[PDB]
């Protein structure tokens, strides 16, 4: 049963509140998978929650190199403190689904009342996320400024470039 | 034919009646 | 009467003789655990049922 | 003692059946059984309801379900008769209003809880007997053990398709239960909804 | 008549197994019957049975076996014998047992082999 | 398809593969005869030895009278080649 | 073939029941928000884990 969700993406991250959430053991069925599918059926699932975009491609290159390799950012603690109820686990609980397993194992070490569940080990936030990430461009669009595809383009040429080191030895042209 | 009965002697009902013969030929095999 | 098709699937291969005993678990939503009669137990997740 | 089981509701409440053609109770709380009674047939299971702490069902031999109240053995609440052979497993679903029985013979019967007469009947060539049936945690899907070594997955509500439905398809299939609910009992509406291939 | 009261014994149960029934009546009673369904109990075949007196045994059965049978003219037979009685009277060694009267009593062929005993083959069950 | 030459299929090298159907099996249960050890003593080779759903799903079809040659399929050292298709006929099954 | 041959079940007179249809469930004889508090199911099931319940309500 989740509660929340998170969602990152390369204009920032978003989580999104569940409403009538998934049938878990249909999950491998037809109409549930077609369900996951239509968005005017996917959307009474999900409702977005809060938005957090990034200030520069410097905050976002740094999101990636934190989000990769497993460490959350400050900012993204700021709006789970902002976002999610207070609480401390002795008697209620709130369960947020992340993509990512030390993202979770972070997540609930730095609040103790929120138990997550990675994609990578739930199959039912996973089909969830899927779901997400494919109309990931329509449930943002209110507040989408611009598009998605230069913004995943620069910022993927930004992280490889910060991996590899390219510009100190490439200078032919 | 049925799969289940066995291959040594007839069986009627719940009773298998084996030839002496029968019973001589898996002692020749062992043999 | 047209659209009555209640059967929807079979959780892996199966047991090798019958099954005689199974219970689910109260707790979680996908786990269910299986005995057969050669008394072989399986665990089955109701998500991955292949 | 054939069966045991806890109730889930009234914790530390332990019903159970045995070959003495009876079922007997248990209180934990003061470790000592409390009442038995002796039916007719032996009692292949017993079970708890679990929305209503007080009401059990027992499979039994006599092909038949008896629902009982549990303060009162004088007489069952309910009588569900519509086996053939002997009722090897009951189950109740975890909304409380429906029951599952896997038979001696090849079949599944679907209940309602005041029905007393079956709401559906699963079979198939494949299945060979059946002996453990139960629901999932969602009360949409059974499971069911059978003697072919098969564990297969059927769903209760056979003509209802689960996931995400759109508003006016949802409101349908409410109208068509409505409608049911009130014409259910012509003659046309009564035969076609009851007939179902054995 | 079939003096044979083990093998009248059998036929009921193969009858009960056939028509899917729970129970038998087994109405002439012994003591080789009594070791038989003691054997077919401890390899799980039969449920549970009761010897009542006028006597006969009711006889719970799981639904389990496939066929009982009696090997009427009771050969005798050794251990190197045993393995090839035992794979030309079963459809599968893993599958079903061969009953055998030894000198230490009415066992099966498994037990006949961790106790290092030969003797005549008297019934079998699948 | 690549390893043919001229109707001689250089793609079977040991350990063999074997589709099981339903009367193959039926009556090497009914001939007293194991399986994989009978296979392995005609092929002198290794094989694994495979059955699909088809095949499965017309033991299950056939009554509680083939119970023991479904459990002999049903060992649970062998492949089971899951099948997508719909009508669970064995000939076309092995056939396509 | 459209009369009914008996009461049904928790009826006791021609008149109750016969008096009690009476009126229309479906959309073209009622308004909308009669049709659906007239088309609600009984029991409303939600997805998710219907455990036992822990302690009285009322
Ligand atoms: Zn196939």
């Amino acid at each position: 049963v989740v509660n929340f969700l998170l969602f990152e993406s390369a204009v920032g991250f978003s989580l999104f509140e569940v409403v009538h959430q998934a049938d878990t053991v249909g999950l491998e069925l037809p109409e549930v998978k077609d369900a996951m599918k239509t968005l005017d059926k996917f959307g009474k699932m999900v409702k977005l929650r809060s938005f957090n975009p990034w200030t520069s491609a410097a905050q976002g290159l740094e999101a990636i190199n934190l989000i990769s390799e497993g460490i959350m950012p400050e900012y993204l603690k700021s709006a789970l403190e902002m976002n999610l109820p207070q609480t401390s686990g002795k008697k209620s609980k709130v369960v947020l689904g992340v993509a990512d397993k030390k993202l979770a194992g972070e997540i609930t070490a730095a609040f103790p009342g929120v138990q997550c569940e990675a994609a990578d080990t739930s199959e039912v936030v996973a089909a969830l996320l899927r779901g997400i990430r494919t109309h990931a461009n329509k449930l943002h669009k209110s507040l989408q400024e611009g598009d998605i595809g230069r913004a995943q383009l620069g910022l993927g040429h930004a992280y490889s470039r910060a991996k590899v080191k390219f510009s100190v030895h490439k200078n032919d042209n | 034919r049925p799969v289940d009965l066995p291959a040594v002697g007839r069986m009627r009902g719940a009773e298998l009646r084996i030839s002496a013969k029968e019973a001589a030929a898996i002692a020749r095999e062992v043999r | 009467r047209m659209f009555a098709k209640p059967f929807l699937g079979q959780l892996g291969n199966g047991h090798v003789q019958g099954v005689y005993s199974m219970c689910k678990d109260k707790n979680s939503l996908n786990c269910i655990a299986s005995g057969s009669g050669d008394g072989v137990v399986k665990v089955w997740d109701l998500t991955t049922r292949d | 003692i054939t069966d045991v089981c806890f109730n889930q509701v009234e914790t530390s409440v332990i019903g159970s059946v045995a070959t003495d053609r009876s079922i007997i109770l248990f209180d934990l709380r003061t470790n000592m059984p409390v009442i038995k009674t002796v039916l007719h047939f032996a009692c292949n299971r017993i079970v708890f309801n679990p929305m209503e702490a007080m009401n059990l069902a027992v499979a039994s031999e006599d092909h038949n379900i008896y629902i009982f109240d549990a303060r009162n053995f004088d007489k069952a609440l309910n009588i569900q008769k519509g086996h053939v052979a002997a009722v090897m497993d009951v189950e109740f679903s975890p909304t409380g209003e429906e029951l599952v029985s896997g038979s001696y013979d090849r079949t599944i019967r679907l209940w309602r809880r005041d029905a007393g007469h079956s709401r559906d009947v699963y079979h198939t060539k494949r299945m060979q007997r059946v002996f453990r049936t139960m629901w999932t945690m969602d009360s949409k899907y059974i499971l069911t053990g059978s003697d072919d070594g098969n564990v297969r997955l059927w769903r209760a509500n056979a003509s209802e398709r689960s996931g995400v439905k759109a508003t006016r398809q949802r409101q349908a299939l409410e109208y068509n239960n409505a409608l049911l609910d009130r014409y259910g009992h012509l003659p046309e509406i009564r035969r076609i909804r009851r007939h179902r291939h054995l | 008549v079939r003096t044979s009261v083990l093998h009248d014994a059998l036929n009921s149960i193969n009858n009960a197994e056939k028509m899917g029934k729970r129970q038998v009546m087994i109405r002439p009673s012994s003591k080789v019957i009594v070791k038989f369904l003691q054997v077919m109990q401890r390899h799980g075949y039969i449920g549970e049975f009761e010897e009542v007196d006028n006597g006969k045994i009711v006889v719970q059965l799981n639904g389990r076996l496939n066929k009982c049978g009696v090997i009427s003219p009771r050969y005798n037979v050794r251990l190197a014998e045993l393995e090839k009685w035992v794979t030309k009277l079963l459809p599968a060694r893993q599958f079903g047992y061969v009953i055998l009267t030894t000198s230490a009593g009415i066992m099966d062929h498994e037990e006949a082999r961790r106790k290092h005993v030969a003797g005549k083959i008297i019934g079998f069950f699948y | 398809p690549s390893s043919m030459f001229f109707e001689h299929n250089e793609a079977l090298v040991p350990p063999y593969n074997v589709l099981v159907d339903t009367n193959f099996l039926s009556r090497t249960v009914g001939a007293k005869l194991p399986l994989l050890e009978s296979a392995m003593d005609c092929l002198y080779a290794s094989v694994n030895i495979i059955i699909t759903s088809c095949v499965m799903a017309e033991l299950e079809k056939l009554g509680p009278r083939y119970r023991v040659a479904l459990m002999i399929a049903r060992d649970e050292r062998w492949q089971r080649l899951t099948c997508d298709h719909k009508g669970t006929y064995a000939d076309d099954c092995i056939v396509d | 073939k459209y009369l009914a041959t008996g009461l049904p079940h928790p009826f006791e007179s021609q008149q109750q029941y016969e008096r009690s249809l009476r009126l229309p469930v479906g959309p073209e004889w009622m308004t909308k928000e009669t049709f659906q508090d007239a088309t609600k199911p009984r029991v409303i099931i939600k997805q998710g884990i219907i455990a036992p319940m822990s302690k009285p309500m009322y």
